[PDB]
């Protein structure tokens, strides 16, 4: 008979008791409602496979021992959690069990979120939260969850054999026909599969240490969590730290653990006619996330009816209050980039760039661009980079690039060789990460001419073409461009035209809707208030900034206004 | 008789007794008389028990690591042989030392009848970290007979691998009866059980290893660029791999200069992945025991760049110090020196004693070392008090020596040359790792110099594309990379110190200042201080300079200047603990000075007109001057000194505002 | 064009504690029994071994009841599983004899010394031939009867030097076990051993073929094997039954020590062979360990 | 009994110094070992012989531990098992082979120990045929030299040397299809090295040196005698040769306690009309100096001056390989056609001439490297 895990049994009983017994008082009325029975009866209506459990609710139970036991040994106690959930669902909603439905528990609201560099080996097999920027996402793929095999010489079917990460074969064979355990074959049709996605995440910019390069991590999404991560956004993943075999570590210094088979209780004879197998224990840390939540890429869905339903009634009141204002335009144009003193025309253009225009298509099939491209040119130290830094900080789905530091593949899309393996991948460039957003290109004049060619291909075509190696693809590049440029010779020449001052290509220049030339003229009064404003900023930090609208309400108003199609 | 570990000359009992006697009886006066320092002996520091004090404070803070100076072992008479045994046989001697530390830990609380519980001490594992084990010999000068010996290496960290899980206990489960066992690793080998150990179940080949149930330890590989004291003929710098384990993982960042002491190890490498055939030529590496990130000769790292790193250091309990410790007596000396009326001249004069005069240049260099205050907005903005200096000058003006001194004095800067650097080599690139055959990301010179000073010699000779990289570094203190490998924003909070020549290689008074400097206005506006270092021939100046250079060669080894250790710790304390703020009287005269120089720029390029970045530079220099005098506020005189330094650096008094020319005789005073 | 690497060892540490079931400890106990046993006042087996080396008789004759007097556990091991224990005692005899074959001929003024043969006599209870059972299989049995036929001497290989047919790889095989009947328990290897050894650095797909080795007869060594047939004595046979007999094998000094018609006691291993009447039926036979002639014909 | 063999108890390395030509002349002995051969003349019939090859060293690998015999410990029997290694690859011993485990039914498991195993300091060097040795219209050829034991670090790139060693065959490297029979690679296992030019740092005040130095002093007028004998086939130019001798000697290197350094090396430019034999003077100085490297204005590029990141396959690692300035470290760099150089090489020598370092910050590398050349 099988031996059981007594601690796992206590975990199972405590968790299944938690699934009913936990309750909260109602905010509106004060009624004692039990949220997880409501959750299960809600999943029974819509056939959901995923139950969401707050970690604080689990932490309230007992003295906190159940939460600590679940978080510390999540990999060990997870099948017990599954069995407890199956029994609780059986007690109340037996119809969920029939279609066997694979259940997934998603934990969220962990007290701390860990940096990608804070990952250590003692947390392997433990529930934990990480945050990171999604750079690459893979196709949704099937994973062998419950395989079906036939013994090669028995030729009888067996099913529901559990797979523990790497592919396994059974050695039991309860069919009495054979005396051979090792030999099997696997059929793919009768096997049961699960959804699988590998998304690559990167260290956030503020999380990176002083001189280090960013490091990546491959996190696996399964079930309903698949496709909730998108390239170029900041995501918080809650899940288990797992470990994955890695043949890369062969040439590394240090003693690599190996695994020999022990031969002490085997009787042998030297009859004649000494080979043994040893396997490497080399691994890398990965993540298996049960829950994915997308934090805003900013510091702080096309239909308006969908958007207003997300907002609460009190915030809809504030939105309609902002709409009701007769001077709303003046408040908006003064709320754009409050650190910049003056330059109302550039703030107007940036606000209109964030709002944008409608995308229209003729009967021929020609697409009319609704994105508005702005280029800011002028004398040095005219706060041109301040506008771009404000836009990338405030606007969602916005990237900031420099002209010299960028590359043609880094701006649009790159085909990447991974681990010298035969597969090739695509990583999205800056304009793809800013799709339906703003790409801020500072120092536009310093960029290479071939990069300018590669970008205006997307500027007319609104698309990016890939024909390198065996990968052919058409990718969307529906992005607005906010560019900052310096004239030839540093200073802007009044005598010359706009084309004389700019080194940029004429197809670059034709697509820009607005060219804002900001000139530096030395007047005593304007310099006086500008110097006073700058020293007051340095003196007073945040409270020297007085916008009519805060960043959150400005962003809410812009998101509301983008729904309208004039 | 005497029991000796095979292959060693080490007796466990003798080593334990000698090391315990050393712990109980060592005083730092023994170290002083070993180093032939008799006049420096004082009572209250030396005649107290040193390692007893560290053991007491180590119990009180709850730390488990003891730092052992191996030179102290050579100071003590009975442990002179123990020093050679520790160097020759660190694997056994270090374990013996850990056992002796644990025995002294329990003995200190049993003997003194302290309230500390014995059980809490006994469950702790104590380990000692030896350091200063000998001279930093060249790593390529080591022989195969030096394998498994303790060595010192000075180096620069280029990159580190992510944290690697190294298996220590293996978890096996039976497939049929769910019976679990845990087997502990023995010398890199884990023995798989061929059969289930339970009396009921005896199925062969039924134990499967569960990879996520089993326990792991942290292992990290760091590429270190060695900087040895002695370099033989025609040797090129080489990078060595060093392995850190457990708490020392992620203690070292890329671009910092460290002292590594560790054991010299060699392993055979498998020729093929599928084959177990090993290569006969072994691969050498260092298993790191102790890391030192603090040098008395240079400044320490700016802690505002490593706040989260300090927090993670506290979490990991690595007990590695990024900053030097400030005692009460030397802090009192710092406060007394800050009260001197000649503090500015004393600090600037003590910068480069070998370099004669260049007083305003040294003052600007000192203010760059101090830096302005760093302001981080709660909304998300960031202001950095990083000061950029350009030294445009005639040949033979010690500016290369000045950049050399600053490169030596900074904790983690990088020294580069014009046309010896490219745009890619300054920011970041992709290389192929030798060990893993993988594409790995490696920082360029600007990212490596973050938190320090990047010195650029021959700045005028650098190409336009390479100089155009420095714009974002000089204004935002960051680089925004959008390439095939990375699309990210990297912090480069490096103050830039550049040295340059005029177009004709000598300053021409016929041409204006802007033509002589020959920089585009976007790049030249980002420099806080621009120094026109000129060679004026005088009787007294040439006589004094010639005497100053000839006094160097009177002896083989060559007013009052502060020592470099006290200078570094004073600047360190001021950067750490002084964050001055601008006041109203400073604000109004800042505004008045900026308006006045904008009015000077109204006159008719030939001249460098005033710009808003010059107002930012006035703010930063005033903050640096206030931080120098340990004042927590920026008031009017600091701003006047900043303005005066800006005027005197470019020699605005010497130049004619209308023409822009500089005349050598009529105002200039060398 | 480099030579073989050499593998060699030297004792340094004590190692794990010795175990009674380990082969080395059994060999050491056998060696101590040979050296230190006293019958009345003399080391009978040590002096017998010296005299046998002087006569160049490379065998030792051991009384089994002496093993009772000396050490019980190794007697139990020898009785229960003789096939594994007898090579160990033969190794012990050969190891003691090497010390005698060096310290004697170099003092009373090349030599190759073979593995000695264990001949062992018992005075215990004699099993009748028809009372043999499956419980006696692979165990030492003492039994009596009359010998009705002795075959001619066959030649078995002890040491043979073999050479690959086309590869010309040279190998030697040493055989110390001749207990098997109708079976080649040791034979020529099925493929050339040069490739798996990889002894030379050059290693000049080449396959030598199945059974490539050829015996070099002028450098091979041989012994004598004899088949005997033992019948139960005709005085005590059931009236209507044919008397039952057993095939027995002897080798080396046990051959030609008995003629047909002699009534003998025999110590030997009741053993098994398959002869090509039941799906799994094996014919019994005896591997002779000792022959005792009850009476001697004149 | 089993002992540690004498191979495991030897603390010394044994080398064969070749018999000299002068000593061989006395006894009418004809020394094959003494006569320096070019790389071309080392044929297959010289294999196994002690021979001397003269040539310039081009590449030297880093010193690495090459295991000669591997030591394993067995916990079961307490024996130490040693397996010899004579090839580039080996298979480690897994299961114990001592006499105690061999007889026993339970065989022990071997664990390798580095400290008990025997290593040799190993270097692989390339020696190239000298220009006078190369026949007409041919490319110089190279030979592999194996350096073991004490002789390591006695060969540096750019040295013209007599290397005496045993010419030995090696297992074949190359495509299997191209090989015909028992083809072998070749290498020279080094026994002795003699330097054609003695390094200045290797100078020691031996007894025989002292009488020659005293003779040169007591002859008198040493400064003019040494200066006028630098390039004696060149008429006149006495002050130029005097400054060239001062170039060879140089001033003292200055170290300040602050860490600031003032170079002791002298830099000399010779600019003049064509036909003043200044190229002859550069070649004369630059054969005289032990670490002299002769360069051309455009023949030596930027990467041929400073450094390049290249893979070393014998030690299997990417290392920095120096250019002409690194080859002349603590020597003289001999730059002919100085005005014909491009600006990048001018910046390189601009950093070299005062700071005596080359700072490279490219995609390949972020280093500073020592280039302590005196420049002519
Ligand atoms: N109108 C303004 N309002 C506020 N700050 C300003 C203004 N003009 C300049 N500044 C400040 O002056 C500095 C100029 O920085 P940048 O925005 O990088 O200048 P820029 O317009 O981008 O010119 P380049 O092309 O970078 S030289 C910053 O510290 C700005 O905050
Ligand atoms: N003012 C000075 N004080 C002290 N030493 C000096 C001074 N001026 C020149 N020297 C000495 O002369 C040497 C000349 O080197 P540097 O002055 O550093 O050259 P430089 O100023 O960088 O000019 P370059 O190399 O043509 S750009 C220095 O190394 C000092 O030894
Ligand atoms: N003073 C001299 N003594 C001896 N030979 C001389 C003298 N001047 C010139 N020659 C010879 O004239 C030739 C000049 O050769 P070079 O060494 O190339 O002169 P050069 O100064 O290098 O001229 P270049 O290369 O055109 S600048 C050689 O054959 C010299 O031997
Ligand atoms: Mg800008
Ligand atoms: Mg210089
Ligand atoms: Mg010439
Ligand atoms: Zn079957
Ligand atoms: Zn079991
Ligand atoms: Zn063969
Ligand atoms: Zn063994």
């Amino acid at each position: 008979k099988k031996v059981d895990d007594v601690t796992g049994e206590k975990v199972r009983e405590a968790f299944e008791q938690f699934l009913e017994d936990f309750s909260v008082q109602s905010t509106d009325t004060g009624e004692v409602e039990k949220v997880y029975r409501a959750q299960i009866e809600f999943m029974k209506i819509y056939d959901l496979n995923t139950i969401y459990i707050d970690y604080q609710h689990l932490s309230m139970r007992e003295n906190g021992a159940l939460a600590m036991a679940i978080s510390e040994q999540y990999y060990r106690f997870l099948p017990f959690l599954q069995k407890g959930l199956r029994r609780v669902v059986r007690k109340y909603a037996p119809e969920l069990l029939n279609t066997e439905r694979v259940f997934q528990i998603s934990f969220f609201n962990l007290p701390t979120v860990h940096r990608i560099r804070d990952i250590r080996s003692e947390k392997i097999g433990s529930l934990l939260s990480i945050s990171g920027t999604v750079t690459r996402t893979s196709e949704v793929r099937p994973e062998l969850y419950k395989a079906s095999f036939t013994c090669d010489m028995c030729r009888a079917i067996v099913d529901n054999v559990e797979q523990s990460f790497k592919y396994t074969e059974p050695t039991f064979c309860p069919n009495p026909s054979c005396e051979n355990r090792a030999f099997w074959t696997l059929n793919v049709t009768r096997s049961r599969f699960l959804d699988w996605q590998k998304v690559r995440i990167q260290e956030n910019a503020n999380e990176i240490p002083t001189g280090s390069m960013p490091r990546t991590l491959d996190v696996i999404l399964r079930g309903d969590s698949v496709e909730r991560a998108k390239p170029g956004d900041r995501c918080k993943f809650t899940g288990v730290e797992i470990v994955v075999p890695d043949v890369t570590q062969l040439g590394l210094p240090g003693v690599k653990p190996s695994s020999t088979l022990d031969t002490r209780g085997i009787s042998k004879t030297t009859e004649g006619l000494r080979s043994l197998g040893v396997r490497d224990l080399t691994y890398k840390i990965s993540f298996l996330a049960c829950h994915v939540i997308s934090i805003g890429s900013n510091i702080g869905e096309r239909d308006q009816e969908v958007f207003l339903n997300s907002l609460s009634s009190d915030e809809i009141n504030e939105l309609k209050e902002m709409v009701k204002d007769e001077h709303i335009y003046d408040k908006l144009v003064r709320s754009i980039a409050p650190a910049v003193f003056g330059h109302e025309a550039v703030k107007k253009g940036i606000l209109l760039q964030m709002l944008g225009g409608v995308h229209k298509s003729t009967v021929e099939g020609i697409k009319l661009r609704g994105d508005i491209n702005i280029c800011v040119v002028g004398d040095p130290s005219t706060s041109k980079s301040q506008f771009l830094k404000y836009v990338v900080g405030f606007a969602p789905r916005s990237v900031y690039t420099s002209g010299k530091a960028s590359s043609a593949a880094g701006l649009t899309a790159a085909v990447v060789r991974d681990e010298e393996g035969g597969d090739y991948t695509i990583e999205a460039g800056a304009l793809m990460l800013a799709d339906n957003g703003i790409c801020c290109i500072d120092e536009f004049d310093k960029m290479d001419i071939s990069d300018q060619v590669a970008i205006h291909e997307a500027m007319e075509q609104q698309t990016i073409s890939i024909a390198k190696a065996g990968i052919h693809a058409t990718l969307n590049a529906r992005t607005s461009i906010l560019a900052a440029a310096n004239p030839v010779g540093g200073r802007y020449n009044r005598k010359l035209s706009l084309r004389g001052n700019l080194n940029m290509t004429a197809p670059i220049m034709s697509r820009f809707d607005l060219f804002f030339v900001i000139l530096d003229d030395c007047n005593e009064k304007i310099d006086t208030e500008l110097a006073s404003h700058i020293v007051d900023l340095h003196m007073k930090r945040d409270e020297a900034i007085e916008p009519p609208f805060s960043a959150e309400q400005l962003r809410r108003y812009i998101k509301y206004a983008r729904t309208f199609k004039p | 008789p005497l029991r000796i570990i095979w292959g060693t000359n080490v007796s466990i009992q003798e080593c334990t007794t000698n090391f315990r006697n050393f712990l109980m009886s060592f005083k730092y006066k023994f170290r002083k008389i070993l180093d032939e320092r008799e006049e420096f002996i004082n009572n209250t520091t030396d005649e107290e028990l040193y390692y007893i004090k560290q053991l007491n404070e180590m119990r009180e803070l709850g730390t488990s690591n003891l730092n052992l100076d191996a030179r102290n072992l050579l100071a003590y008479k009975q442990t002179e042989d123990l020093y050679h045994q520790l160097l020759n046989y660190p694997q056994e001697v270090i374990s013996i030392m850990d056992q002796t530390i644990k025995d002294c830990m329990v003995s200190l609380i049993v003997d003194n009848n302290l309230d500390y519980d014995l059980d809490e001490i006994e469950t702790k594992f104590y380990k000692v970290r030896p350091y200063n084990v000998g001279s930093c010999k060249g790593m390529r000068e080591l022989n195969p007979n030096d394998i498994d010996k303790l060595i010192n290496l000075k180096g620069l960290v280029l990159r580190s691998t992510p944290v690697i899980p190294d298996m220590k206990v293996a978890f096996f489960k039976c497939n049929v009866c769910d019976h679990t066992m845990a087997v502990e690793i023995d010398r890199g080998v884990i023995q798989e059980p061929a059969r289930c150990e339970r009396i009921d179940c005896n199925e062969p080949n039924s134990m499967s290893l569960i990879h996520n149930r089993c326990s792991f330890a942290d292992k990290q590989v760091i590429k270190l660029q060695e900087t040895p004291d002695f370099v033989p003929d025609g040797q090129t710098p080489h990078s060595i791999s060093l392995c850190v384990y457990d708490e020392l993982v992620d203690s070292c960042r890329a671009g910092d200069r460290i002292e590594v002491t560790g054991t010299f190890r060699s392993i055979p490498i498998r020729a093929n992945s599928r084959q177990r055939v090993l290569k006969s030529l072994y691969k050498t590496y260092v298993d790191v025991v102790h890391v030192k990130k603090v040098s008395d000769k240079r400044l320490d790292v700016d802690t505002s760049t490593i706040e989260q790193e300090l927090m993670q250091n506290k979490v990991d309990h690595n007990e590695v110090e990024e900053v030097r410790q400030i005692t009460d007596q030397d802090l009192a000396k710092i406060r007394e020196v800050a009260a001197r009326e000649d503090l500015y001249s004393l600090l600037a004069r003590s910068i480069a004693p070998s370099i004669y005069e260049l007083e305003d240049v040294k003052k600007g260099i000192l203010l760059q070392l101090f830096g302005g205050t760093n302001k981080t907005f709660t909304k998300g903005g960031r202001y950095r008090g990083d000061i950029n200096i350009l030294l445009c000058g005639d040949p033979s003006t010690s500016k290369s020596q000045i950049l050399q001194y600053v490169h030596k004095i900074t904790p983690r800067g990088v020294y580069t040359s014009g046309k010896g650097s490219s745009a890619v080599g300054l920011t970041a690139y992709i290389t192929r790792d030798v060990d893993t055959k993988q594409l790995v990301l490696e920082s360029g010179a600007l990212v490596l110099s973050d938190g320090g000073v990047c010195c650029i010699d021959e700045f005028d000779k650098m190409s336009d594309s390479t100089r155009s990289v420095l714009h974002e570094v000089m204004e935002q203190q960051t680089i925004s990379i959008a390439k095939a490998g990375i699309i990210t924003t990297l912090n480069a909070r490096s103050s830039i110190l550049a040295s340059a020549n005029p177009i004709g290689s000598r300053y021409n008074p016929n041409l204006p200042v802007t033509e002589n400097i020959d920089l585009p206005p976007p790049l030249l506006s980002r420099f806080d201080l621009v120094y026109l270092v000129l060679d004026k021939v005088d009787e007294k100046n040439d006589r004094e300079l010639a005497k100053h250079l000839t006094n160097l060669y009177l002896e083989d080894k060559p007013d009052d200047v502060l020592p470099v250790e006290f200078l570094t710790m004073y600047i360190s304390y001021a950067k750490e603990h002084i964050h001055p703020i601008i006041t109203e009287a400073a604000k109004t005269e800042l505004v008045r000075a900026y308006v006045g120089m904008r009015k000077m720029g109204d006159d008719s390029e030939k001249r460098i007109t005033a710009t808003t970045r010059q107002l930012e530079s006035m703010i930063r220099l005033a903050e640096a001057h206030a931080k120098m005098k340990l004042k927590n506020v920026v008031e009017l005189e600091d701003v006047q000194e900043a303005v005066r330094l800006i005027r005197s650096a470019i020699k605005d008094y010497a130049t004619d505002p209308k023409t822009g020319k500089i005349d050598m005789n009529l105002v200039q005073t060398g | 064009s480099f030579d073989r690497p050499e593998i060699y060892s030297a004792p340094v540490l004590q190692g794990e504690s010795p175990n009674d079931d380990d082969n080395t400890e059994i060999i050491k106990s056998f060696k101590n029994f040979i050296l230190e046993f006293r019958l009345d006042s003399q080391f009978i087996y040590r002096d017998q071994l010296r005299n046998n080396i002087l006569v160049k008789n490379y065998s030792l004759t051991v009384n089994m009841e002496h093993l009772i007097g000396y050490n019980e556990d190794i007697y139990k091991k020898l009785s229960d599983e003789p096939s594994d224990i007898i090579p160990l005692f033969e190794t012990a005899i050969t190891q003691v004899a090497k010390r005698i074959s060096i310290l004697s001929r170099a003092q009373s003024a090349l030599n190759s010394l073979p593995t000695f043969q264990l001949i062992l006599n018992s005075n215990a209870n004699q099993i009748p031939l028809r009372d043999l059972d499956s419980e006696h299989v692979s165990k030492i049995v003492r039994l009596s009867g009359i010998i009705i036929s002795t075959s001619v001497l066959s030649s078995r290989a002890t040491y043979l030097s073999i050479m690959c047919r086309n590869c010309r790889h040279t190998t030697s095989i040493t055989i110390n076990n001749f207990n098997s009947i109708t079976g080649n328990t040791v034979s020529l290897p099925r493929s050339c051993l040069s490739t798996i050894e990889s002894e030379s650095s050059m290693a000049n797909k080449k396959n030598c073929g199945p059974d490539p080795y050829i015996i070099i007869h002028e450098s091979s060594k041989f012994i004598d094997q004899q088949f005997l047939k033992l019948q139960e004595i005709p005085e005590l046979v059931p009236v209507g039954e044919m008397p039952r007999n057993l095939t027995m094998t002897c080798d080396r000094y046990l051959t030609n020590k008995v003629i047909p018609g002699t009534r003998v006691t025999i110590v030997g291993i009741y053993s098994i062979y398959n002869s090509k009447s039941g799906v799994a039926i094996r014919t019994p036979y005896i591997k002779i360990l000792g022959i005792q002639s009850d009476v001697e014909t004149s | 009994t089993e002992l540690f063999p004498p191979n495991l108890t030897r603390r010394y390395f044994l080398y064969f110094k070749p018999l000299s030509q002068n000593c061989a002349r006395r006894y009418r002995k004809k020394a094959i070992s003494s006569k320096p051969l070019s790389v071309r003349q080392i044929k297959g019939d010289f294999l196994g012989q002690l021979i001397t090859v003269r040539g310039i060293i081009t590449r030297v690998s880093d010193v690495k531990p090459a295991v000669e015999v591997i030591a394993y410990t067995c916990d079961q029997c307490g024996y130490e098992v040693f397996q010899e290694v004579n090839s580039r690859t080996f298979t480690p011993l897994s299961e114990c082979t001592s006499e105690e485990c061999s007889q026993n039914q339970t065989k022990g498991q071997l664990f390798m120990s580095t400290r008990a195993s025997k290593f040799s300091a190993f270097q692989e060097c390339k020696i190239q045929e000298l220009s006078q040795q190369v026949p007409v219209g041919h490319i110089p050829r190279s030979l592999n030299i194996h350096v073991n034991g004490t002789l390591v670090r006695s060969l540096s790139p750019g040295d013209i040397v007599d290397v005496t060693g045993i010419f030995l065959p090696a297992p074949y490297t190359g495509f299997k299809a191209l090989k015909a029979g028992l083809l072998t690679e070749t290498y020279l296992e080094a026994q002795f090295v003699r330097q054609h030019k003695k390094k200045f740092a290797s100078f020691s005040l031996t007894s025989d040196v002292e009488e020659r130095v005293m003779e040169l002093i007591t002859s008198g007028d040493v400064y003019n005698r040494l200066a006028k004998s630098i390039a004696p086939e060149i008429y006149g130019n006495l002050d130029v040769k005097k400054a060239l001798l001062l170039l060879l000697v140089g001033g003292v290197d200055k170290r300040v306690g602050d860490g600031m350094k003032i170079r002791g090396d002298i830099n000399v430019c010779l600019m003049g009309d064509p036909g003043v034999a200044k190229s002859q003077l550069l070649k004369a100085i630059c054969k005289i100096s032990p670490r002299g490297v002769y360069t051309t204005g455009k023949g030596s590029s930027g990467v041929g001056l400073t450094a390049a990141v290249m893979k070393d396959p014998v030690t299997d690692e990417m290392i920095l390989e120096g250019g002409a300035l690194v080859l002349a470290d603590n020597g003289i760099c001999c730059i002919d056609e100085f005005d014909k150089m491009d600006e990048s090489d001018r910046t390189a020598i601009h950093e070299v001439m005062e700071q005596q370092t080359i700072s490279i910050s490219k995609a390949g590398i972020n280093t500073t490297l020592n280039a302590r050349t005196s420049i002519l």
